[PDB]
RNA sequence: UUCAAACGAGGAAAGGCUUACGGUGGAUACCUAGGCACCCAGAGACGAGGAAGGGCGUAUUAAUCGACGAAAUGCUUCGGGGAGUUGAAAAUAAGCAGAGAUCCGGAGAUUCCCGAAUAGGUCAACCUUUCGAACUUCUGCUGAAUCCAUGGGCAGGCAAGAGACAACCUGGCGAACUGAAACAUCUUAGUAGCCAGAGGAAAAGAAAGCAAAAGCGAUUCCCGUAGUAGCGGCGAGCGAAAUGGGAGCAGCCUAGAGCAAUACAAGCGUCGUGCUGCUAGGCGAAUCAGUGGAGUGCGGAACCCUAGAUGGUGAAAGUCCAGUAGCCGAAAGCAUCACUAGCUUAUGCUCGAGUAGCAUGGGGCACGUGGAAUCCCGUGUGAAUCAGCAAGGACCACCUUGCAAGGCUAAAUACUCCUGGGUGACCGAUAGCGAAGUAGUACCGUGAGGGAAGGGUGAAAAGAACCCCCAUCGGGGAGUGAAAUAGAACAUGAAACCGUAAGCUCUCAAGCAGUGGGAGGGGGACCAGACCCUGACCGCGUGCCUGUUGAAGAAUGAGCCGGCGACUCAUAGGCAGUGGCUUGGUUAAGGGAACCCACCGGAGCCGUAGCGA
RNA sequence: GGCCAGUGAGACGAUGGGGGAUAAGCUUCAUCGUCGAGAGGGAAACAGCCCGGAUCACCAGCUAAGGCCCCUAAAUGACC
RNA sequence: CGGUAGGGGAGCGUUCCGUGUUAGGGAGAAACGCGUGCGUGAGCCGCGUUGGACGAAGCGGAAGCGAGAAUGUCGGCUUGAGUAACGCAAACAUUGGUGAGAAUCCAAUGCCCCGAAAACCUAAGGGUUCCUCCGCAAGGUUCGUCCACGGAGGGUGAGUCAGGGCCUAAGAUCAGGCCGAAAGGCGUAGUCGAUGGACAACAGGUGAAUAUUCCUGUACUACCCCUUGUUGGUCCCGAGG
RNA sequence: GCUCGAAAGACCUUCAACAAAAGGGUACCUGUACCCGAAACCGACACAGGUAGGUAGGUAGAGAAUACCUAGGGGCGCGA
RNA sequence: GACCAGGCCCGGGCGACUGUUUACCAAAAACACAGGUCUCCGCAAAGUCGUAAGACCAUGUAUGGGGGCUGACGCCUGCC
RNA sequence: UCGGAGAGAGGCUCGGUGAAAUAGACAUGUCUGUGAAGAUGCGGACUACCUGCACCUGGACAGAAAGACCCUAUGAAGCU
RNA sequence: UUCGCCCAUUAAAGCGGUACGUGAGCUGGGUUCAGAACGUCGUGAGACAGUUCGGUCCAUAUCCGGUGUGGGCGUUAGAG
């Protein structure tokens, strides 16, 4: 059945997943095939890093202060740090509000000594 | 009139395959696969002759509106039986020239004057249609938003559309 | 400035990514005197007075084709018509021409060899005598075996025997695969296929029919009546008829004398006349100036028009050209209708005549014998014969109807090689017929037979003198053109693939390697405001699809790219949505002054009352 | 009740019983759940076990299972 | 609001057509990029470049309605690759000529192989591939001024050779006729068909290519006609051979 | 083909037959180039495969065996 | 003395032998062969080819021919 | 049995001409364990500069072959 | 035939895994390819985990993994 000629239908159909491919190492960006088997990949995996992104940095922030510990006073665990706060009254100073300890790290000092006054 | 390949396989020629048995090559024959070209086909428009069956009494009531949504708004009026006398064509032209429009706006030209025979004068002009006053469908009424009548096909369209 | 320690960019044979510039290659978009279908109107035939199909030749050199044929791409005659003529792919050379030099059409002459061919033969287009095939019908002349008579043979006048025939049609013979979800019944096909004959229509056809005691009443074709009834391992499956509505629609011959073949009609011809068609042909309207390479474009204005169908001309006009509406023409040669004529048959009235079954074994009717006939037969027999016989799906009686044993018969109905016009929401050279450019060729096989690739530079080619390098292949310039970043691989020319240049990453780092976070570097920013392109490193992380309870794989399919490639169509039935009408609704065929498939047609089907064998 | 389906060789774990030595992710039934037609978190890596069963974005918090020396976030926290 | 097979409910785009010689276009479709804005999505809109012609907004209608896999089909293009191979082991080289270049061309001096053979002649087939003058992209699995490559000319002249022509075997066909559903088969007179049989010369020379055919010297057979002598001849034959 | 005989049927001073000049005329039509156990044939190619007949020398030897030499034909077409 | 130019003997299974054959892997104690025997036909044969005709078989003819098994020869070939 | 050496045709290098089976995509290390349970690409760990040539040649259930073995599908083709 | 038995030694003269190591190496002798024959089974075609004779199993390999040998670069001022 002579079909209403694909021509350049069928031609679109290609080339729009090579323009996504556009910053691959491998082959994969010079190939209907080889970027099937990328786009997929990364069709999935940025449906995960999308939700993973949030985790990512979970591990972080935590990492962050660890690292912040090991070296102030409270060997323990920044888990009864976060108990001082959670006991106290400050629903401010959150793993996102850590950057306190690179930075000007005389404000992260101050709760250093509010933290012990509570527990 | 899409006539296509009806007996695919059936071609000027024939199946003939090769000896499909341990060679690599798709185990299939050669000409009408069709796949393979100079060959048949498998599907394809038939001789086709679309033509639904219509009743009567949905159609009388369906060509009513026609004229009735044409009436309604400013279009071209009736006109008179004297207009079949007129063999030529020139004499429309300064006619058309008096109710307006003579660059001609579209294809605004539903004439229906005559009734017995066909205006082969104003059948020349580019955008205009000739129809005779008896089976006025939908199309070609609404094909032209500008129409013109008569005092005679007028009446004709009472027999019909009336009783 | 000297010794150590802790670190360290800079460096690449090559490569990856982004971007720019090309090649290979080829698709797509666009356009095609050609195909694919169909409608209307014609033509349905040629041919031993020698064909279809070919070989060998022919023009001024001239291989291949289109014709023709050694009066060989031309001749004779008439006509139309109007000028150029020597066909085409390539000019040129040498000319014929301005009231028959070509071309177009009709009527004739000519038409080797081979092929029915018909001289014999034959690896056809060759050979050898020679003007001769072999048969059917008729006549004459001869004439065996035994006196006649024949047989046989000879000669002459016709026809027949050929197209190795495209479909339709009649007749003879005659499967399987497959369906019956197995398969020998059955069905599937009495199709396909083989063979014979004729017409352009054939076949069939005015009825010992059907129905019925109402009446119709030739055959064939179309729509219904029922796809019911009936038939069948009543399984598959196949499939009536009566009747009704339409197209079409006329009925006649053969089957002892006298006066006697005069009248009335039907079927034809040697030829010719007329009407109407076919094969050449003629008449056939209308504007300019401005932008652009060019305009038939746009803007202003004017004109013709029963002809603005269409196409072409260097891009969309109806007004440039060829045509188109309409109006005319054809010494002749012909088809189909009428009117008159050689010859044969055929013809009126009256009074008659009027052509023999079944049993068994088969086929065909929807019907595979079943209660189920009838019709056509192989075989053995074989009555009556119109105050007689047959048919009414067993038979019988009654009644009714019809009476064949010999034949012919227009139209409605079927199909198509081919012809002319036109149409088609058919395709457009990997489409469509295999063939829209000298392919069913070139090629493959002994052969039957099988069976491609390959489209367009531009309007006109002005398709590139000369100059420079080289072996006087090839290229670059100079020029032509609006373009050759169009020039003979040439239009628009993507992708797969193959390279150069530029920025970044890249030797102590590994696992379908992307993604999220993310430094530095080469650039672009904003009169900071921390962003747009590459990416070290880091956390995770075993293609897709198919088939499976279950795989990433050692489950399988796939080298890449372009194109191409798989539930469409017809009829019918049952539902859902929606629309018109409504216990009513609705047609099919056909007719049709039909811008139009309306109107008429309601023959027929479905539904409101059912149930029961 | 009506229209259109799909699927009839499923597998595994817990529990209650036939087969085998109460040997097998083996086979054959019943029941529940999962896989099969739903990821992910955890058991290093194991679809069928456990938690929880994904409209989506979000450098937003709190939890379940499982854990908290480092490697991948989290107690070499206290008492016996 | 995970979702397969499946069911149901909404849309985009492509070719064409109706509504369209309305409108957009040579101040210009198609092919590629970009604005990475927009929609749930397939995509749409605008625009630069290139390029060369028309295409087509909106709704509806009619579709042969968009595939990266069916050991698909057609064509082109990668990789193993520039690895193997360059096809009996009868080695080759040199001095010169010509040419842009030649180990393999030509010419000369030799080596080496074969020697009943990779000599010549002839039949079948092939069929112009033979000769000469030039050219070479393609065909010669190296080049090539070489070639049986290409493009132009030239060349096969026998009554005795051979094939036709007489005759004939296996066998084929085959008047009339015998048979077979049609077709056709078989088969005789007769008539075809061979590797069979039947009359007739060679030796030299000549040409770039032919020669028992051209030329030279020397001969032969059959038929018809004519002259002379003698004698009786005579069919699809009998007999001998 | 040739020779001879043919109820001497037909012919019958004829036409013919044999021979002689081994006179004269005539003897029409085609192929015959090249190769041919060869690369132009048959096998897809210039694949050492296969393919009838004829002529066929010197020396050693029984021998168209074999080896080496004639005439003659080649070194087989990628090299170092 | 080069080229050229059988390896020999002994015992044993089977087939007498030569020959033929699965043309492109088996050629063998396979097959074939003569010998012997059984059986059918006096015939236009049986029988084979063919719907037929016709024809092969034999223009021979039962010391013929056709079909089957066996199958050199030597000793033999039982019972049912 | 322990084979070695040498002479030729290839192999190796250079110059000219110039293929293929096959292949979803590549930045295609080992090992243990695990995994529809003998994977380099999973997890842990060890080892390891990037890139060729020649050669030996186990892995990629390598390549060619929808296997001629079995079974299945009331398939087919012959034979008895 | 692995094995085993036998003769003759050694200090002893091991077992087992590695898809019963190893055919992209050879051998392919045995054994489910086509031939043929004996015995047996069936009327027969054939059949039988009985025996016997004969009976073509390819490949210049990229990568992984090895036997060896180089081309660059990095160790930093450049080299021996």
């Amino acid at each position: 059945m002579t079909r209403v000629k694909r021509g350049y239908i069928a031609r679109r159909r290609r080339k729009k997943i090579r323009f996504f491919a556009s910053s691959f190492r491998g082959a994969h960006s010079r190939l209907t095939r080889t970027i099937a088997q990328q786009k997929i990949r990364a069709l999935v995996s940025a449906h995960r890093d999308r939700d993973r992104q949030k985790r990512d940095f979970r591990r972080l922030w935590i990492t962050r202060i660890n690292a912040a510990i090991r070296e102030r006073g409270v060997y323990y665990n920044y888990s009864k740090f976060i108990h001082d706060l959670y006991k106290r009254q400050l629903l401010l100073n959150r793993k996102i509000l850590a950057q306190i300890a690179i930075l000007n790290p005389n404000c992260i000092y101050m709760i250093y000594n509010e933290i012990i006054k509570k527990e | 009139t899409a006539s296509t390949l009806t007996r695919a396989e059936v071609r000027g020629g024939g199946r003939k395959p090769y000896p499909q048995k341990k060679t690599g090559r798709a185990r299939r024959g050669s000409q009408g696969s069709p796949l393979r070209p100079g060959g048949g086909v498998i599907f394809g428009p038939k001789p086709r002759d679309w033509t639904i069956k219509m009743n009567k009494k949905e159609r009388r009531l369906a060509l009513s509106t026609a004229i009735a949504s044409a009436v309604g708004n400013s279009f071209v009026v009736e006109e008179f039986a004297e207009n079949f006398e007129k063999p030529k064509t020139k004499d429309f032209i300064a006619a058309m020239q008096r109710w307006g429009l003579d660059p001609a706006e579209k294809s605004l030209f539903f004439l229906m004057d005559l009734v017995e025979n066909v205006e082969k004068s104003g059948r020349n002009i580019r955008t205009l249609k000739l129809l005779t006053p008896r089976s006025l469908n939908l199309f070609d009424v609404l094909n032209a938003e500008k129409l013109v009548f008569t005092e005679g096909t007028i009446q004709y369209l009472n027999q019909r559309y009336g009783v």
